[PDB]
RNA sequence: GAAAUUGUUGAAAGGGAAGGGCAUUUGAUCAGACA
RNA sequence: GGAAUACUGCCAGCUGGGACUGAGGACUGCGACGUAAGUCAAGGAUGCUGGCAUAAUGGUUAUAUGCCGCCCGUCUUGAAACACGGACCAAGGAGUCUAACGUCUAUGCGAGUGUUUGGGUGUAAAACCCAUACGCGUAAUGAAAGUGAACGUAGGUUGGGGCCUCGCAAGAGGUGCACAAUCGACCGAUCCUGAUGUCUUCGGAUGGAUUUGAGUAAGAGCAUAGCUGUUGGGACCCGAAAG
RNA sequence: AAAUAUGUAAGAAGUCCUUGUUACUUAAUUGAACGUGGACAUUUGAAUGAAGAGCUUUUAGUGGGCCAUUUUUGGUAAGC
RNA sequence: GCCCUGAAAAUGGAUGGCGCUCAAGCGUGUUACCUAUACUCUACCGUCAGGGUUGAUAUGAUGCCCUGACGAGUAGGCAGG
RNA sequence: GUGGCCUAUCGAUCCUUUAGUCCCUCGGAAUUUGAGGCUAGAGGUGCCAGAAAAGUUACCACAGGGAUAACUGGCUUGUG
């Protein structure tokens, strides 16, 4: 008879997607990825600062 | 009108504390998943997350 | 009675239901018929096509009943033997003994053929019959006498 | 009769009350409440006295003492919404305090417990304060906002 | 097309199932790399004004 | 503001209960009301509706045309069921043995009925004997045979029964009914 | 023994009409309601 | 060469201040935390304290103040209008009744229905009762003479609610009233055909037709009553100049 | 020869096979029309939506219109 | 482009007023802010809709119950009072 | 080939009058004149869905009209 929001209702946050609980877990949020080292040919930068 | 390419991040949010089913009509809560796989469970479909995902 | 009707609705409304445009005033139309052939054209055909004009042959002093014949089939015919001499009637169809039926005396003046009757022979006394309706009484072994 | 009666009546039962959810938990202080800042009495009978911080009770109420000597404030309950939390603060380090509760203020002229309690607790405090000068001269007095002064702008 | 969707669905089943026969709508384009090789971006600028009467 | 797509607060035009005040009528819907809730099964709710309708959509059924629902194949031992009076055809002649049940019988009808060896059930007695309205034959009758549907949509060369008290030549046989006089219909 | 309308008495207010609406101060006035 | 930062985006990351709300009324639901026992913020406010119980709090009213507010009624595309009526008050003041009819509804009976012209009777304009007729309906069609409704389970085809059979079910089949579309058959009118016979002109068998009817094809009506609508009436109320 | 607008179609009343009826049609069971019997129904044949769909009777007021943008006729024009 | 001239009418008068000149004027850009009977949300009234409810030991079965969407209106129609 | 290559060249009810079958009817029964019906044309309404129709009023009258003229006023400004 009165909605609760989750998103502001950890109990009805849980309610629904259970995977919260993992997710605040291992954060998930702010999950860094593996930093690659890959770079553009001279053509992409060359014709980027063209004319 | 006003629209564009909703991200993932206000799906989620749209659904959650908006989104409400049609059932007989009525305009339903969603609130528990059971309600959702009351309906869409006939289409796989038995979590929020799971509608969420038929979205997006 | 007046405390259904709608003028007890319409008290205090100005208009009485009538318009503020269209009022109500005494004959738009003029009086009854008026208008036949010209503005109420479009109803009276259609409605009722045929109300103007002549037809047919006059007939000066008509009484009615020299045209008096009330109709019977063999739709029921039997109905007119009271229901209970009737059951003895049917089973037992036979000639020699055979149900008189008077058809004038039940008021019929010509007997119709609306169709099937039973296989029981009758006598039949009446004024007029159909053929077909004659015909069906002697199918079953009946016979029609006329009378007057 | 003059009229009618109901077909029907309300059954006067009283219905009970659904369980509710509700549990108390105990309140958080802001963290500008430590035991020995001296406050700034905001309202009520000793509005403007500059008072000493003691216990947290169990009604959420604040224990002060003037201390007695100095400004005429004696042990006391104080809620703590009305009280400006100052910058200013003396050891309650070896100040008993242990003594008073709530039931300390049962109300049922003043009780010579109160008479001697309230002695002890300054005597430690009026003591404590004597090592910054100037600070019982600064209890002493009361507060009050002169022209110029900006709430919202004032460090305390 | 009713009789390409009979011949169709019949060498699709006696194949086995997976036929698909109702008609999509015009999709949106998948995603694609256009390669650059021998093929360099043109840059272009807005042109001046003219008159040649 | 919204763009309503329906009107809005519009009644079903479906009856809830009947409009008759009679009140055995009120109980018979009363039963039947019940039974539709609860039974499950659609001769009920059936039913149920068909004891609102009035008069003019409870159209007499006749004995006769009792007989022959019954000559279907595998309907005779059927019983039938006829929501409002059932009237006596003296047409028929061998009248078959069985029960019907409905609201009201003519006295020839259910003399008829009886004298056939058969049997005459108000729709309460047909509900205990059978509560799902099992083999059950619902019977309605001539809905249009009605005088009144005569003169519905009147209209040239629509062929429907002008409205017209007194029938002779010389009511509105005449111009606009025969091409030898204006036109024809 | 109503109303229009009138006298006296009391109350209140009035810078080229009067009356009206939401809101509150002020006065007057009326409860209910605590136990 | 290696960082930082901007900028945009994400987090089921933490958190401070202020406002409005507290609908419901045993229980049940989905959960959450904890080995646990239990506990919870999980299908809608509870807890602690103080006050006034006097005149706090509310309603009414007059006034003042802020902001807003043109005369009503009418006819009109448009009225506060330099459009009409209206100084004020009371009382009166306008869609009736009747004859006849349409649709719908309720009721009685039902292939029938209508006691009330009249008679009987009476506790006397009532109530209660009735014999013959009559009215409407149960046959239509044709100007008329006149003829007058089953090839068939009262037909076939396609849909039909319900019921019936098989199946756990999904589904298959069966019968199918009302109703809807279509092709047929019947009765009258019209136009052809013209057998047996004959008071030689009667008689009209038989088979036909882009014809035609307010018909038939296992009756639906009669009577009371109600709203609304029609018409005739002073006919919603007041109004001519005339005759 | 555009734009806007506009007709029809997007399946079970579908598609296909076998082969009855007929007085119409062809030289011709050739056709034509209506069928019996038979194969195929998971996407039974585009998208979106649907507070469902269909259907009948009956009666009110109305039948002075005026305005904005765009197309536009008469008019120098007009609150024409 | 702005500015001046071109530019004559009748009661006293109108960028709405007062006034405003690196504007309180013209062009343009970026922000915060103000308030509709609209939008989100809650309560309450009614209207419509779909659900549940038989009996007993209670009393409104038209009853009671859960739930959703909706609410402008002349002439006019119906309804409940 | 069911009039004029196609798109225009036309006419209700009452009445009359022709043509048609030899058909129905004059109602106490017949025959014969005469009359009446049925079906299809013609005679015409051009205000063309189809009245039978001269003026005058400064001697005047009524129901209305700002749905509509004669002055101001307003838009217009060809004209001045
Ligand atoms: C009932 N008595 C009233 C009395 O209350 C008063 O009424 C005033 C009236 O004068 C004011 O009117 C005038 O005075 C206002 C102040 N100067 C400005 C507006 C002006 N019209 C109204 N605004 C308010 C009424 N209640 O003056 C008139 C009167 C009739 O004597
Ligand atoms: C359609 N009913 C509406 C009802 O929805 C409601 O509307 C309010 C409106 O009065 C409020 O507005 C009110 O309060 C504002 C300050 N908060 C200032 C303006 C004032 N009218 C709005 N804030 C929200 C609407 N839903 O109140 C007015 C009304 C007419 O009864
Ligand atoms: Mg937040
Ligand atoms: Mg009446
Ligand atoms: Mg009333
Ligand atoms: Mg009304
Ligand atoms: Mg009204
Ligand atoms: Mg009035
Ligand atoms: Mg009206
Ligand atoms: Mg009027
Ligand atoms: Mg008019
Ligand atoms: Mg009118
Ligand atoms: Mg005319
Ligand atoms: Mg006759
Ligand atoms: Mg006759
Ligand atoms: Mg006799
Ligand atoms: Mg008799
Ligand atoms: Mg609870
Ligand atoms: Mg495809
Ligand atoms: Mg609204
Ligand atoms: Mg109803
Ligand atoms: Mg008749
Ligand atoms: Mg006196
Ligand atoms: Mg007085
Ligand atoms: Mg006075
Ligand atoms: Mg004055
Ligand atoms: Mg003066
Ligand atoms: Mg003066
Ligand atoms: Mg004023
Ligand atoms: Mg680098
Ligand atoms: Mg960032
Ligand atoms: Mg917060
Ligand atoms: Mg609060
Ligand atoms: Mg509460
Ligand atoms: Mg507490
Ligand atoms: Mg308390
Ligand atoms: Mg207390
Ligand atoms: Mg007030
Ligand atoms: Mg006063
Ligand atoms: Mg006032
Ligand atoms: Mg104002
Ligand atoms: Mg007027
Ligand atoms: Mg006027
Ligand atoms: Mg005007
Ligand atoms: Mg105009
Ligand atoms: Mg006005
Ligand atoms: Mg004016
Ligand atoms: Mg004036
Ligand atoms: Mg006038
Ligand atoms: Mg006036
Ligand atoms: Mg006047
Ligand atoms: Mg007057
Ligand atoms: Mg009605
Ligand atoms: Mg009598
Ligand atoms: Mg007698
Ligand atoms: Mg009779
Ligand atoms: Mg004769
Ligand atoms: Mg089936
Ligand atoms: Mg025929
Ligand atoms: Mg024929
Ligand atoms: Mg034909
Ligand atoms: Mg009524
Ligand atoms: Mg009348
Ligand atoms: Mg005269
Ligand atoms: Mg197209
Ligand atoms: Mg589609
Ligand atoms: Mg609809
Ligand atoms: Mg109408
Ligand atoms: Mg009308
Ligand atoms: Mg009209
Ligand atoms: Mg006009
Ligand atoms: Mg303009
Ligand atoms: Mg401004
Ligand atoms: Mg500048
Ligand atoms: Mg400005
Ligand atoms: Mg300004
Ligand atoms: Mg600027
Ligand atoms: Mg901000
Ligand atoms: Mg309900
Ligand atoms: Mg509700
Ligand atoms: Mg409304
Ligand atoms: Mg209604
Ligand atoms: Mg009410
Ligand atoms: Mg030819
Ligand atoms: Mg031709
Ligand atoms: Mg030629
Ligand atoms: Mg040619
Ligand atoms: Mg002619
Ligand atoms: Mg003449
Ligand atoms: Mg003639
Ligand atoms: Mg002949
Ligand atoms: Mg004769
Ligand atoms: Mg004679
Ligand atoms: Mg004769
Ligand atoms: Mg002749
Ligand atoms: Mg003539
Ligand atoms: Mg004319
Ligand atoms: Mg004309
Ligand atoms: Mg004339
Ligand atoms: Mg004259
Ligand atoms: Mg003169
Ligand atoms: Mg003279
Ligand atoms: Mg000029
Ligand atoms: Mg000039």
């Amino acid at each position: 008879v009165l909605k609760k929001n989750p998103l502001k209702n950890k109990q009805v946050l849980l309610r629904l997607n259970p995977y919260a609980k993992v997710f605040a877990a291992e954060k998930l949020g702010s999950k860094k990825a593996e930093k690659t080292g890959t770079k553009p040919a001279a053509v992409f930068t060359e014709t980027l600062k063209h004319d | 009108v006003a629209y564009g390419y909703p991200s993932y991040s206000t799906i989620r949010q749209l659904v959650y504390k908006r989104g409400f089913g049609k059932i007989n009509k009525q305009r339903v809560p969603l609130s528990d998943n059971a309600i959702i796989e009351a309906n869409l469970g006939k289409y796989g479909i038995l979590s929020i997350d799971d509608l969420i995902h038929e979205i997006i | 009675p007046s405390r259904f009707t709608k003028t007890r609705k319409h008290r205090g409304h100005v208009s009485a239901g009538k318009g503020r445009i269209g009022k109500h005033r005494k004959h738009p139309g003029g009086r009854g018929m008026a208008g036949g052939q010209h503005h109420h054209r479009i109803n009276m055909d259609k409605y009722h096509p045929g109300y103007f004009g002549k037809v047919g042959m006059r007939y000066f002093h008509k009484q009615q009943a020299h045209f008096w014949k009330p109709v019977l089939n063999l739709d029921k015919l039997w109905t007119l033997i009271p229901e209970d001499k009737r059951d003895q009637y049917l089973k037992s169809a036979s000639k020699e003994t055979a149900p008189v039926i008077d058809t004038l005396a039940a008021g019929y003046g010509k007997i119709l053929g609306k169709g099937r009757i039973p296989n029981v022979p009758v006598i039949v006394k009446a004024r007029f019959v159909s053929k077909l309706a004659e015909e069906k009484i002697r199918a079953a072994g009946g016979v029609v006498e006329l009378i007057a | 009769s003059a009229q009618k009666a109901p077909k029907w009546y309300p059954s006067e039962d009283v219905a009970a009350l659904k369980k509710t959810r509700k549990a108390a938990r105990p309140q958080k202080l802001r963290a500008s409440l430590v035991p020995g800042t001296v406050l700034i009495l905001l309202a009520g009978r000793f509005r403007g006295k500059r008072v000493v911080y003691l216990k947290h009770l169990e009604d959420n109420t604040l224990l002060i003492s003037g201390p007695f000597k100095v400004n005429g404030v004696p042990l006391r309950r104080v809620n703590a919404r009305y009280v400006i939390a100052t910058s200013t603060k003396v050891s309650v380090e070896g100040v008993n305090v242990e003594k008073f509760n709530v039931e300390y203020f049962a109300k049922e002229e003043i009780k010579a417990e109160r008479v001697e309690d309230q002695k002890v607790v300054d005597k430690a405090l009026i003591a404590e304060i004597k090592k910054t000068p100037l600070l019982k001269q600064y209890l002493s007095a009361s507060f009050s906002l002169k022209n110029g002064d900006k709430p919202h702008m004032l460090k305390f | 097309r009713v009789k390409a969707n009979a011949a169709k669905r019949a060498e699709a089943k006696a194949q086995g199932v997976a036929v698909q026969l109702k008609r999509q709508p015009a999709q949106p384009r998948e995603s694609r790399i256009v390669s650059t090789e021998g093929n360099v971006p043109q840059t272009l600028a807005p042109v001046p004004y003219e008159t040649f009467i | 503001g919204i763009d309503h797509t329906s009107k809005q607060h519009k009644r079903s035009g479906h009856r809830t209960a009947p409009k008759s005040d009679n009140v055995y009528l009120k109980l018979l819907v009363k039963l039947y009301t019940f039974l539709a809730r609860r039974t499950d099964a659609p001769f009920n709710k059936v039913v149920l509706k068909a004891l609102f309708l009035s008069k003019i959509n409870r159209p007499p059924v006749s004995v006769s045309r009792i007989a022959r629902a019954l000559k279907q194949e595998g309907a005779a031992n059927k019983t039938v069921v006829v929501v409002g009076t059932v009237t006596d055809d003296a047409r028929i002649f061998e009248f078959p043995k069985t029960t019907v049940a409905a609201l009201r019988f003519t006295a020839g009808a259910r003399a008829k009925i009886v004298k056939a060896g058969g049997e005459c059930i108000t729709l309460d007695q047909l509900a205990v004997r059978a509560p799902k309205g099992q083999n059950t034959l619902i019977l309605r009758g001539p809905r249009n045979s009605r005088e009144a549907v005569r003169h519905f949509g009147m209209g040239p060369h629509k062929g429907k029964a002008p409205r017209i008290l007194s029938t002779g030549r010389k009511f509105e046989r005449a111009r606009g009914r025969r091409r030898s006089k204006g036109f024809k219909v």
